[PDB]
């Protein structure tokens, strides 16, 4: 089970400014 | 895990955590200790080696991997997974004023979003997104510039790392002024 990331499942935050 | 980047009209950082676990064990027993990593409750590497005896699960945490890099003015940001077989990756691409989101779909390195003009993007679990975007807001004001941007992210590295033991307090930062076309690196990625 390699990596902590849920950054691959969970979706990218994406912020507009 | 945590790759956070801000996109500028004159540049832009990327910062990323250097941690990355690998987990042994029964399937039941691995998903009750994720769920409790991923979800800001094991706070130290004290307390998520305890909870990893307690579910009977065995964890190696490596601190030294580099989650970004810088190729040709574009800076690229990594995270990903392994799990029953089914390696999972997502990559940020980030120039001046340009930015892209590639997912690895199978064999191959997919376009998913893209965008121009003033951004800041997060990728990790729900809970270093939440954290690392609560910072930002905190902190960002309309007219800061580029090195402020520096600033902000080292304190989002530095918070969320305080909040969980699913990232390492080392981190990473890459900047760039370059504005070269991110879409130029994605498609050589597109192949392998």
């Amino acid at each position: 089970a390699s990596k902590d990331p849920g950054a691959v499942d969970a979706k990218p935050l994406v912020v507009e400014i | 895990a945590l790759v956070i980047a801000f996109i500028g009209k004159n540049g832009a950082v990327m910062a990323g955590d250097m941690r990355e676990i690998t987990f042994e064990g029964e399937k039941p027993d691995r998903e009750k200790l994720e769920k409790e990593l991923y979800s800001g409750s094991i706070v130290t590497d004290e307390e998520m080696q305890k909870k990893a005896e307690e579910f009977g699960v065995k964890i190696t945490v490596a601190d030294c991997k580099e989650k970004v890099s810088e190729r040709n003015g574009v800076l690229v940001g990594e995270v990903s997974s392994a799990e029953g077989g089914v390696v999972k990756k997502r990559r940020l691409y980030a120039s001046a004023g340009n930015f892209a989101i590639a997912e690895l779909i199978n064999t191959e390195m997919t376009l998913t979003s893209q965008g121009k003009g003033s951004n800041f993007i997060a990728f990790g679990n729900e809970f270093t997104k939440q954290v690392a975007n609560k910072c930002f807001k905190d902190n960002w004001t309309k007219k800061s510039n580029l090195q402020d941007a520096v600033k902000i992210l080292i304190l989002c590295m530095e918070t969320v790392a305080r909040k969980t033991a699913s990232v390492s307090k080392q981190f990473m930062i890459v900047q760039t002024a370059s504005n070269a076309d991110v879409l130029k690196v994605v498609e050589k990625d597109r192949n392998s």
